[PDB]
RNA sequence: GUGAAGAGGGAAACAACCCAGACCGCCAGCUAAGGUCCCAAAGUCAUGGUUAAGUGGGAAACGAUGUGGGAAGGCCCAGACAGCCAGGAUGUUGGCUUAGAAGCAGCCAUCAUUUAAAGAAAGCGUAAUAGCUCACUGGUCGAGUCGGCCUGCGCGGAAGA
RNA sequence: CGAUGUCGGCUCAUCACAUCCUGGGGCUGAAGUAGGUCCCAAGGGUAUGGCUGUUCGCCAUUUAAAGUGGUACGCGAGCUGGGUUUAGAACGUCGUGAGACAGUUCGGUCCCUAUCUGCCGUGGGCGCUGGAGAACUGAGGGGGGCUGCUCCUAGUACGAGA
RNA sequence: UGCUGAAAGCAUCUAAGCACGAAACUUGCCCCGAGAUGAGUUCUCCCUGACCCUUUAAGGGUCCUGAAGGAACGUUGAAGA
């Protein structure tokens, strides 16, 4: 089934009749608007390419205005695809809305996660630190060995060193559907879901159970 | 959140008076025990005529800690200290007969119903 | 080899087929057809298929062997069909038969639900008697022992599922 | 399954049978005469 | 003997091994060891065989109906080998022992009868019997079958960063 | 020998498989539960403490398990500096003595701003054949891969019973 | 672990044929990914003047032109050395 484009609002609650307090990502899902349709003749694949938002004309190039009034919609903030299955279509300029997950009891949501800038192997990897005292000199959150001696003569590749950490792709899997609500552009669900407030989300049916 | 060396009191009649908890039972690597959870703990003080003796070694299972327990619509109950009933080390059901202080509902177990019938207050 | 140079008398009322190595036999109980190996030349005259090597195969005398082998038993297949009977042995182990599926009940939490093979049919005559009817020989003899395979008889009782002709040894248990 | 250098038949139940290029000894009257040679 | 104090060709690379001793020049020719399907110069050469393991291209005692060659031998149309039918008996539960010991815990003996043949019993079985089966023999089948010897090539034995 | 820093720990690892646990299977002197032994299997997982410089080992308590080995007995231009080769001092022992011990004892300086390889990240350039903006396909690469206990089945199969 | 089955009248999981079989393998899940120079595909956008010279060729230069886009500058960010 396909998945929709959305923007992360944030967290908030909600109370169950019974006590129970679910904590819920809330996500905004306006209608995504089908812009080309991909089918196995033309494209090697079958998928709809979707946007959704709104974009300051004086920010969009004539490349992307010919791609958007060949299709016959406004433009949208960006375009992202969703592969079809068998039986699966759509059509140009058709609109999508939020209510496509009123009975999907589960979804994976992709984001871009924080951005933590250049991190230490302690907070990338977890790494554990040497002594805080005992005579450590200079060495508490540094790494340690990176190898072992003349065999190899190298340190190997996927080492785990000190590097860039978030602002990356991250799909977190099978979170709760709490609720859909197409007349408020809204999906709850239940849990964290990577990024910031006001980022952009994949919501996709969950592959798995 | 208790852990090795921790020190707790004792919320029965068991004569033991302070045990410290020497394992924390129930996985490989585990770190805290919490109210419902078994410990192994050896007797720091025990009164004179009592159950058990100082330095004898049994289980116990903790009933009070100051880390509390947290409920579904996101409660907190905290404990001003950390206490535990003493278990038999192989029926780990309890050594005293009576029990002291407040108890949580999360000891509700086929196990601990003992527990908390005896349990002055149930939170 | 002996075996190959023995003659397979095809009766009135079966009708042979040869394309090359692709032989086929049609019988009043079914009809079966098989692709005998490069190396096996096998001829048809008189009502008898005969069975030979074949000029440049190393192996031609065992292959024909095979051949006729399988080709006489193809013959008594869709004249007279092969029957596999099995039985059952232990208090609750019991099976019945609806349509094509054989129903199992072996002493697990959830029933055995075994579909039966295109050609093959079932019929119990007992809660614990399974009787099998084909006119391949290979495929009778793959199902029940796929059968036998959901409680192979086990040596302490000799409880499970064994073929009715079977020999089962039990054997006592380790004293105290 | 006695796995061995050296397997040969111990009774005269015993057959040795060569299956995909591995000796084998095959017994049909004592499970614990089945070998093969490894 | 060679290196040392020796280049050149071969042994992937590799002083010391194989071939061979460089005065200089050549865009001629023959050979040595070693080679000739492509990397890479020369036989996808000819002829007769072997191997089926990628053996070749690591490793022993020992194990095995792998397969090729050779010389002998035993049994067999007076019916062999395999399979299938049937028999496998009497004294007698041999003597001793033992609670029991009957072919079959153990010890000693192992004769004789009726036999087509059938051990005072080859293995399973029983508390001891019973019961299964082998040796052996008649029948059926109908032409081969058995396993030692000299030898070629292979197979397992064969686990390391 | 115009210097290749030694034991152990810490940090970080990587490989083998002669496999500790989990997985599959043959035999069992395997009734069940639980074991023994061998075969297949390297995917992941594989304890904290008391004593001692210890590695190891004994011990306490855990765990499904607490694997065996290679990697300069992996890892000091990464850390430690408790053991152990300096100079102080003492005891026992040896020596007439200076002194000595591969006996013990108290004390006792651990440098290096990374050029090249390598590795973790992140950019600039050019190319992809006029140039440009997006959205992709998915060759290839990496990550992940653990497991306890309880309940139902069922107090059933099995068992004299437990 | 088996089915059918000769070589070897029988037997035999194997020689031909056939059914199963594990946390290993290939997929399935997540991330990178066309510098995949074998540099791929789809949609869209932009550019429509002359001249001179030599060794005349995918030649060199001049005048006029200067798009789409990119970048620059500025205000900046849960992006960042
Ligand atoms: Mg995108
Ligand atoms: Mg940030
Ligand atoms: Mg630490
Ligand atoms: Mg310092
Ligand atoms: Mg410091
Ligand atoms: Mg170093
Ligand atoms: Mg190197
Ligand atoms: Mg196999
Ligand atoms: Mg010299
Ligand atoms: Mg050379
Ligand atoms: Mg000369
Ligand atoms: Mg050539
Ligand atoms: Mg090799
Ligand atoms: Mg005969
Ligand atoms: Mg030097
Ligand atoms: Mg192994
Ligand atoms: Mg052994
Ligand atoms: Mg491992
Ligand atoms: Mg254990
Ligand atoms: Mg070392
Ligand atoms: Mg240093
Ligand atoms: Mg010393
Ligand atoms: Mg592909
Ligand atoms: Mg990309
Ligand atoms: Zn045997």
């Amino acid at each position: 089934m396909i998945g929709l484009v959305g923007k992360k609002v944030g967290m908030t609650r909600i109370f169950t009749e019974d006590g129970v307090s679910i904590p819920v990502t809330v996500i905004e899902v306006e209608a995504n608007r089908v812009t080309q349709v991909k089918d196995l003749a033309n494209d090697g694949y079958r998928a709809i390419q979707v946007t959704t938002g709104a974009k300051k004309a004086n920010r969009v190039t004539k490349p992307e205005a010919g791609h958007f009034a060949k299709a016959g919609v406004e433009a949208g903030r960006g375009l992202w695809e969703f592969r079809l299955a068998e039986g699966e279509e759509f059509t140009v300029g058709q609109s999508i809305s939020v209510e496509l997950f009123a009975d999907v009891k589960k979804v994976d949501v992709t984001g871009t996660s924080k951005g933590k800038g250049f991190a230490g192997t302690v907070k990338r990897w977890n790494f554990r630190t040497q002594d805080a005292t005992h005579g450590n000199s200079l060495s508490h959150r540094v790494p340690g060995s990176i190898g072992q001696n003349q065999t190899p003569g190298k340190v190997f590749k996927g080492k785990k060193m000190a590097g860039q950490m978030g602002n990356e792709r991250v799909t977190v899997q099978s979170l709760d559907v709490v609720r859909v609500d197409a007349e408020r552009n809204l999906l709850l669900v239940k849990g964290a879901v990577p990024g910031a407030t006001g980022s952009d989300l994949i919501v996709k049916p969950a592959v798995k159970a | 959140m208790i852990q090795e060396q921790t020190m707790l009191n004792v919320a029965d009649n068991s004569g033991a008076r302070r045990v410290m908890c020497i394992k924390v039972l129930g996985g490989s690597h585990r770190r805290y025990a919490g109210v419902g959870d078994i410990i192994k703990i050896t007797i720091k003080e025990a009164i004179p005529r009592g159950k058990v003796k100082k330095g004898d070694v049994l289980k116990a299972v903790v009933v009070r800690t100051k880390k509390g327990v947290r409920r579904p619509d996101g409660s907190v109950i905290r404990f001003d200290g950390n206490a535990c009933v003493l278990l038999n080390n192989n029926s780990e059901q309890p050594i005293g007969t009576r029990i002291f202080g407040p108890v949580t509902r999360e000891l509700r177990s086929e196990k601990f119903m003992k527990i908390i019938s005896l349990a002055p207050e149930v939170l | 080899s002996r075996v190959a140079k023995a003659p397979v008398v095809v009766p009135a009322g079966v009708d042979v087929k040869i394309n090359g190595q692709v032989i086929t036999i049609k019988g009043k109980n079914g009809e079966l057809t098989r692709t005998l190996n490069d190396a096996v030349e096998v001829k048809h005259a008189d009502n008898t298929l005969t069975f030979g090597p074949r000029d440049g195969y190393a192996d031609g005398w065992a292959q024909a062997g095979t051949a006729r082998a399988l080709l006489n038993s193809m013959v008594i297949g869709v004249t007279e069909g092969f029957t596999k009977k099995l039985q059952l042995v232990g208090v609750g182990y019991r099976a019945a038969v609806k349509g094509n599926v054989i129903n199992l009940s072996l002493g697990f939490s959830h029933p055995v639900d075994h579909q039966l093979p295109a050609g093959i049919t079932a019929e119990c005559p007992t809660q614990t008697e399974i009787v099998l009817k084909g006119a391949d020989k290979q495929v009778i003899g793959q199902v029940a022992a796929d059968l036998r395979a959901y409680r192979r008889p086990e040596p302490y009782k000799g409880k499970g599922v064994r073929y009715a002709d079977e020999v089962v040894r039990t054997k006592e248990a380790k004293k105290k | 399954m006695k796995v061995r250098a050296s397997v040969k038949k111990l009774c005269r139940n015993c057959k040795i049978v060569k299956r995909d290029g591995v000796i084998r000894v095959i017994c049909s009257a004592e499970p614990k005469h089945k070998q093969r040679q490894g």
